[PDB]
């Protein structure tokens, strides 16, 4: 049964009876500016549009009468929902827009901080096929926000098909390779997929080249090796890369490995930390971090760059960094 | 409240002319003639100085304030405000120098000629509005024949000298405090639960949904307060703000817990002192009264755990039982 | 006059291309162009008889023919102004963006729309920048010279970076290389990046790069090439 009680309203009581999916966890990064026509998910809107609540909970809208507060589900685990007698009165163009991900890449620390969507798909109307088509069809459909889709049968009633953003944690080290780089998810997943990277055919920022050379404390999002590619060709996309992303706040386009003749990398950052040496300053007087001889940041287009500062922050799901 | 008064930052003037169809939108002409008065250059001081001329902006979006008086003559407000801050002061080295740039041959004498001639008309889709002979200027609430100039703040800065008697007093600007914001020539103290931490501000941040202010003009974020912490009963509250689960009385040593709202429950009122663990517990059940209640057979449950050493703990072995739907506790 | 070394296609405006079109069918009108390419707002006519004002396109604006000078005439910003609040009062229309101008009568460099909530930066003629907008006013727009620097990397035009002041703008004197074996452009950015040694003096150029050769010009403010000073 669903319980509802808006706001110093009525309340609401609603039986559920063979409920195909659950949707909306108390604990879901909700999208903080998200229009309440494109079936927002909390069911409750438009509240005094004309002083009256619409509630489209289930497949049934209710009239609207509301002068919020509680929403919650309760289920009966041990349901005879699968196994149950007719009688008794009851009642692919988007699979190849994802790739399979080797779960032993996967760490399993169940104490990490990575918002998610939950559902759960009951098994009495859903087989497994049609559950990782549903799953990756609504992960497609939250562009902002999923970038994985995992999926799991270890219970008796339900799929559970919750969406993560992108969950993979590097080390700050200058390598042109994602070995450091691991996916760290609360859970073994049976099926985890990734959302393909589509580059748009245009950039969206003007990033802006740090005067800086060296950079203390970064936090890095992915690696890139681009030595298989024209000096313009890698920065056009190290650009694209950073621009997909919605928690980079700039990107490194540089040679790591410079002692052994350097290699041409991209790496997407959520934290510049802290910024010094620059070219500018220090010319009579240095004191700060310079000269890392192994690294190239210097000759034009390499260095490090920067999203355009606004006063506008990252979407409230991307990981809390500091120094 | 008490603040630093300043000197008065700005100087303005403003002129009359009629235009030569109603209850429409004429703000449209609001920008059309600001714009055919940037174009001649009415929206500019030049000062003639040695070298490079600097160029003093005098206009702005509000300068311009058109009124409907009859068919076919619109009535044009043209207001110049120049900020003193871009005054250059070795090209203008007097207020007085100042006003006359702004009142002279430069700005509104040469826009009254211009007037007076008959060669503005503005042109909108092949249709010509010309403008008639005749040009007022404001003279402090009578329309004279030459420009007064009048002082003014700034955008952030309050207004604490009347205008009439500007040319007493000389400190006429105060900036909004951190209690305040500003609106209309005034700094007006931010309402309850509201609070602005920056001075010279245009509008009040709120406070977040959980907490309040308890008085107008706060002046930072911990200033926001919940209901527990503003409450005045002697209720102790937990970090975070919110009530805590166990109370004591402040005239006797009685112990009791109140609800997630600050409602003291009755029927928990012990001598002895209560752990907030245990009011938690104790929080999750409702007393009927009788009212509720008929005394008919039924079933019991038959749980034959170990017997204590006492309703605080009988409570517990329900709140655990999963089964348990209610007790009776006897005398 | 701008005529560019290797290009097939000049970067003419339409002013500069109506110009030249008119001046060879010796008409009597001969559109006048700025220093830019654009159009300037006063046009006059045979002799200077007759002068009117025009659009950012050359259209006569009506009414503004005159026999002399026009004593004023509005600037593209202000035109485009117009253009849109007339729209909206001709065919309904909630406008969302109303250009704003500096009062010389250009562009500002930031352009915000009326809820003041996206901004972008434009160029000399009211077009936005790709690229640029975002949420408040930007910090700091990107120069001209900065612009085309950024464009290159993205695969526009030939691979010789022009030579940008500090502001950000063109430098006068523009340099590049030309490969005098097959007489084309020398691949400048990738050579650079991959040889910085090579530039070091002209001693370690040319032995990496024998049959290479400069070519430098005088530059207007566009970056394009003047005629006749390479
Ligand atoms: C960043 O790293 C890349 C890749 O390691 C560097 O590009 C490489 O540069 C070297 C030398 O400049 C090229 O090696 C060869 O040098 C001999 C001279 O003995 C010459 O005869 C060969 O034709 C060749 O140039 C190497 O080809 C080149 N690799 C690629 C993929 O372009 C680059 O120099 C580094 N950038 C900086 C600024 O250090
Ligand atoms: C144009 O300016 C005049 C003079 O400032 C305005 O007339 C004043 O209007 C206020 C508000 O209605 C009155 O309190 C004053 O008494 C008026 N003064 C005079 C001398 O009439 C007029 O309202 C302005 N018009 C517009 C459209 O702003
Ligand atoms: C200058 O242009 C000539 C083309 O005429 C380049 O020489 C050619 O180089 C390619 C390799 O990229 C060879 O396949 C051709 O056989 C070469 N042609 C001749 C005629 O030798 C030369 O490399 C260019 N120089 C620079 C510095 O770019
Ligand atoms: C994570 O936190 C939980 C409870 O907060 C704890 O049981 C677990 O040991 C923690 N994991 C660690 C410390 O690795």
């Amino acid at each position: 049964f669903i319980l509802v009680q808006v706001q110093g309203g009525p309340l609401l009581c609603g039986l559920l009876s063979s409920p195909d999916v659950l949707l909306c966890h108390v604990r879901d990064w909700r999208d903080p500016a998200e229009a309440q026509a494109n079936a927002s998910c909390p069911g409750v809107t438009y509240d005094q549009d004309s002083r009256q609540v619409t509630l489209r909970l289930g497949g049934q809208e209710i009239r609207g009468l509301t002068p919020t507060s509680f929403q919650q589900v309760y289920l009966w685990k041990d349901s005879d929902m699968g196994s149950r007698s007719e009688s008794m009165g009851c009642r692919d163009l988007t699979t190849g827009l994802f790739s399979p991900v080797d779960l032993i890449q996967v760490i399993v620390d169940g104490n990490v901080s990575l918002p998610s969507q939950q559902h759960w798909l009951f098994k009495h109307l859903f087989s497994l096929q049609q559950a990782n088509l549903w799953c990756l069809s609504r992960c497609a459909g939250e562009p902002s926000f999923c970038q994985l889709a995992e999926v799991t049968d270890s219970e008796p009633l339900y799929f559970t098909c919750t969406l993560y953003p992108e969950a993979q944690v590097c080390d700050d080290i200058l390598e042109s390779s994602p070995k450091g780089c691991r996916l760290i998810l609360p859970r073994r997943p049976s099926a985890l997929y990734r959302k393909k990277v589509v580059l748009q055919d245009r950039v969206k920022n003007f990033y802006n080249r740090l005067p800086f050379q060296k950079l203390t404390g970064i936090s890095i999002r992915n690696k890139v090796p681009m030595s298989d590619k024209s000096i313009s060709s890698g920065f056009f996309e190290c650009e694209r890369l950073c621009d997909m992303d919605p928690c980079c706040t700039g990107f490194g386009f540089l040679n790591v490995s410079q002692l052994k003749g350097g290699e041409v990398t991209c790496l997407t950052l959520n934290s510049l930390g802290l910024q010094t040496c620059s070219e500018e300053y220090g010319g009579v007087w240095r004191i700060l971090d310079c000269g890392s001889p192994d690294t190239e940041v210097r000759t034009y287009p390499f260095g490090w760059y920067q999203k355009p500062v606004s006063p506008s922050d990252a979407p409230s799901f991307c990981p809390s960094v500091a120094l | 409240a008490c603040q630093r008064p300043q000197f008065w930052q700005t100087l303005q003037t403003q002129a009359q002319f009629q235009l030569l169809d109603y209850s429409g939108l004429l703000l449209a002409f609001q920008v059309f003639l600001l714009d055919e008065l940037t174009a001649r250059g009415f929206c500019q001081i030049q000062v003639k100085t040695a070298g490079t001329p600097v160029s003093i902006p005098v206009c702005d979006d509000s300068s311009v304030k058109v009124e409907c008086l009859s068919r076919e003559r619109l009535g044009v407000n043209i207001t110049w405000k120049l900020q003193l801050v871009d005054a250059p002061p070795a090209s203008l080295p007097d207020l007085q120098d100042v006003e006359e740039a702004l009142a002279g041959k430069y700005l509104a004498g040469r826009f009254a000629d211009l007037i007076q001639s008959g060669t503005f008309q503005l042109h909108l889709d092949s249709k010509t509005f010309s403008a008639d002979t005749s040009i007022r200027f404001l003279q402090g609430d009578r329309f004279g024949i030459s420009p007064r100039t009048q002082f003014g703040c700034l955008e952030g800065f309050g207004r604490v000298v009347a205008a009439s008697d500007a040319s007493q007093d000389a400190l006429g600007c105060v900036k909004c405090p951190e209690g305040s914001y500003f609106q209309d020539e005034q700094c007006i103290p931010c309402p309850a639960g509201f609070y602005q931490e920056q001075a010279g501000s245009l509008a009040c941040v709120p406070c977040p949904e959980g907490r309040t202010t308890v008085y107008a003009g706060a002046f930072s974020q911990t200033h926001c307060v919940t209901d527990c912490q503003k409450n005045e009963v002697g209720l102790q509250c937990d970090q975070d703000g919110q009530y805590r689960a166990s109370q004591r009385d402040r005239t006797s040593g009685k112990a009791f817990c109140v609800d997630g709202e600050g409602r003291r429950l009755p029927w928990t009122e012990a001598e002895a002192p209560l752990v907030d663990a245990q009011c938690l517990v104790m929080r999750k059940f409702e007393k009927l009264p009788e009212s509720k209640v008929i005394f008919s057979a039924d079933v019991a449950v038959m749980v034959r755990s170990e017997v204590p050493g006492s309703l605080m703990q009988c409570l517990a072995d329900c709140a655990l039982d999963e089964a348990c739907g209610f007790l009776t506790v006897s005398t | 006059n701008i005529f560019e070394x290797q290009v097939d296609a000049q970067p003419l405006r339409p002013c500069e291309l109506q110009r030249e079109r008119a001046f060879l069918k010796r008409e009597d009108y001969v559109p006048q162009c700025a220093e830019d390419g654009s159009f300037q707002t006063v046009q006059c006519g045979k002799d200077g008889a007759s002068c009117w004002c025009v659009d950012a396109d050359g259209r006569e604006v009506p009414g503004s023919r005159q026999p002399g000078r026009p004593a004023a005439c509005l600037s593209f910003c202000q035109l485009q102004k117009q253009q849109i609040l007339l729209s909206s009062y001709i065919n309904s229309t909630a406008t969302s963006y109303l250009p704003q101008c500096q009062d010389s009568g250009d562009y500002s460099p930031v352009q915000c729309d009326l809820r003041r909530r996206q901004c972008w930066c434009v160029d000399a003629e009211g077009m936005e920048v790709y690229g640029t907008r975002q949420q408040g006013r930007p910090a700091r727009c990107p120069r001209s010279c900065e612009i085309r620097n950024r464009r290159l990397l993205h695969g526009v035009g030939d691979r010789s970076p022009p030579q940008c002041s500090p502001d950000g703008a063109f430098r006068p004197v523009q340099c590049k290389f030309v490969n005098t074996t097959d007489m084309m452009i020398f691949d400048l950015v990738h050579s650079y990046s991959r040889f910085p040694d090579a530039f070091v003096t002209f001693s370690s150029f040319r032995s990496r790069f024998p049959e290479v050769s400069g070519y430098c010009y005088c530059a207007d403010s566009q970056g394009r090439e003047l005629a006749e000073t390479g």
